[PDB]
């Protein structure tokens, strides 16, 4: 029954500049009132909680580091990554990011 | 079968930013 198309693992860059597993979940996009924009939303698989709510900032350089990884700087000293079970799901979210930023989804980094 | 499901990003170097 578990959806795999949008199933992801969320990572944050830790104090040793390695990656912390913050849990598996499912990723969607939606407009978030207080962030004034389309945002990436992850619900945790462990308990359904809101794990991630990240505005798609027009100026952020998102990187498609592999066919199933999207990586970006959320703030200073704060780096995030979404790892996708399905390349098709990664492509779906990459398209939304590229649409928000006015970029062609063929790029692998959205800002120069 | 796949070995694992979830890739992880590379650990970033200190230099260059």
């Amino acid at each position: 029954m578990t959806d795999t198309r949008r199933r992801v693992k969320v990572y944050t860059l830790n104090e040793d500049r390695q990656w912390d597993d913050r849990g598996t979940g499912h990723v969607s996009s939606g407009y978030v009132e207080r962030l004034k924009g389309m945002s990436l939303l992850v619900r945790a698989e462990s308990d359904g909680s809101l794990l991630l709510e990240s505005k798609i900032n027009p100026n952020t350089a998102y990187q498609k580091q592999q066919d199933t990884l999207i990586v970006w700087s959320e703030a200073e000293n704060y780096d995030l990554a979404l790892s996708f079970q399905e390349k098709a799901g990664c492509d779906e979210i990459w398209e939304k990011i590229c649409q928000v930023q006015g970029k062609d989804p063929s790029v692998d980094i959205t800002q120069d | 079968s796949l070995p694992f499901t979830f890739k992880v990003p590379a650990p970033p170097p200190s230099l260059p930013p």
